[PDB]
């Protein structure tokens, strides 16, 4: 079973946005389908629902009348639109399926999509590298890194030699520059015995500015 | 529109320590709650559904229980792979409401950092700019501090933090602290510091470099 939401990022105070959810392996015909959504450091609030065979839909205060859910059986995919948008609605956004007919469980959620309510302009990040210290103890473990720097909004992905390493990384949380501008790091510890013969790229994907950096951190 | 009222709102526990969590209804629900857990950045996973259902591909650890408008999640034998934030959610009535939920930090033994200190690049100096990194890596507990010394000068309000939420293997965190400078003021100085305190260092630990 998948759902996969598409169709979020950045929006103005008063703008519109149309949350896609795509089902796979199952036809959205035989359940409910949800839209549940999660604010910066704060808790799931539920927002709407609808049986996709009737297309009898129910909405929470917070939402009545501004947001409506929707459903095309023949793409097997549910929609939010969203209107009059706020600070408030500004959250990560769920899309989420009842079981069967008689176990009412959340059985299978999508990744999510980040919904950001500023009108400030989006900003693409510049990557810098974070390279291995040449003391290197003697051969022990080094750390190594990509620094990235003002982007706008959230959220960026990190990977490393592309999905190949992934034990010692740490993907930091981002953190706010006054400047209203976005900057993380992403670090990985390697036995320091191996700077030179292997070679560490980090993938930087920001899709809100679709960027692709694979940046080579070099020993220096 | 029902309240589900959650029990702590965090919680230390240690490996192969029973830990319960509780969730009370205000109006009746009958078993009509469900038992999510999510973790860093990734969606809810269903736990537990009609209270003392455990969902396919739940370790059996797991386990639920309903003593009238009462519900309690359990994990007999806590995992590190168990760090997560996990809600309580009623469905009985619309709108299906959700506890505040309840963060389970693992509890491990006193770890010391492992420091690392990152000079800007080349090619962020030659855009009127200086990021100067301090890593601190695989420390418990979270509670830190990290200063900047430049030419044994203290720093203030020119620095910024950011804590990994804890590993799923050991337990650990790790903080990254991010001194910044235009190149004109990084030049005017040579000796990069960051001085580190944990509970795991009987001494703060400083590294550094020279710009050069």
């Amino acid at each position: 079973v998948q759902l996969v939401e598409s169709g979020g990022g950045l929006v103005q105070p008063g703008g519109s946005l149309r949350l896609s959810c795509a089902a796979s392996g199952f036809n959205i015909k035989d359940t409910y389908i949800h839209w549940v959504r999660q604010a910066p450091g704060k808790g799931l609030e539920w927002v709407a629902r609808i049986y996709p065979t009737n297309g009898y839909t129910r909405y929470a205060d917070s939402v009545k009348g501004r947001f409506t859910i929707s459903a095309d059986t023949s793409k097997n995919t549910a929609y939010l639109q969203m209107n009059s948008l706020r600070a408030e609605d500004t959250a990560v956004y769920y899309c989420s399926r009842w079981g069967g007919d008689g176990f009412y469980a959340m059985d299978y959620w999508g990744q999510g999509t980040l919904v950001t309510v500023s009108s400030a302009s989006t900003k693409g990040p510049s990557v810098f590298p974070l390279a291995p210290s040449s003391k290197s103890t003697s051969g022990g473990t080094a750390a190594l890194g990509c620094l990235v720097k003002d982007y706008f909004p959230e959220p960026v992905t990190v990977s490393w030699n592309s999905g190949a390493l992934t034990s010692g990384v740490h993907t930091f949380p981002a953190v706010l520059q006054s400047s209203g501008l976005y900057s993380l790091s992403s670090v990985v510890t390697v036995p320091s015995s191996s700077l030179g013969t292997q070679t560490y790229i980090c993938n930087v994907n920001h899709k809100p500015s679709n960027t692709k950096v694979d940046k080579k951190v070099e020993p220096k | 529109d029902i309240q589900m009222t959650q029990s702590p709102s965090s919680l230390s526990a240690s490996v192969g320590d029973r830990v319960t969590i509780t969730c009370r209804a205000s109006q009746d629900v009958n078993t009509a709650v469900a038992w999510y857990q999510q973790k860093p950045g990734k969606a809810p996973k269903l736990l537990i559904y009609s209270a003392s259902f455990l969902y396919s591909g739940v370790p059996s650890r797991f386990s639920g229980s309903r003593s009238g408008t009462d519900f309690t999640l359990t994990i007999s034998s806590l995992q590190p792979e168990d760090f997560a934030t996990y809600y309580c959610q009623q469905h009985y009535t619309t709108p299906p409401t959700f506890g505040q939920g309840t963060k389970v930090e693992i509890k491990r033994t006193v770890a010391a950092p492992s420091v690392f200190i990152f000079p800007p690049s080349d090619e962020q100096l030659k855009s009127g700019t200086a990021s100067v990194v301090c890593l601190l890596n695989n420390f418990y507990p979270r509670e830190a501090k990290v200063q900047w010394k430049v030419d044994n000068a203290l720093q203030s309000g020119n620095s910024q933090e950011s804590v990994t939420e804890q590993d799923s293997k050991d337990s650990t965190y790790s903080l990254s602290s991010t001194l910044t400078l235009s190149k004109a003021d990084y030049e005017k100085h040579k000796v990069y510091a960051c001085e580190v305190t944990h509970q795991g260092l009987c001494s703060p630990v400083t590294k550094c470099f020279n710009r050069g």
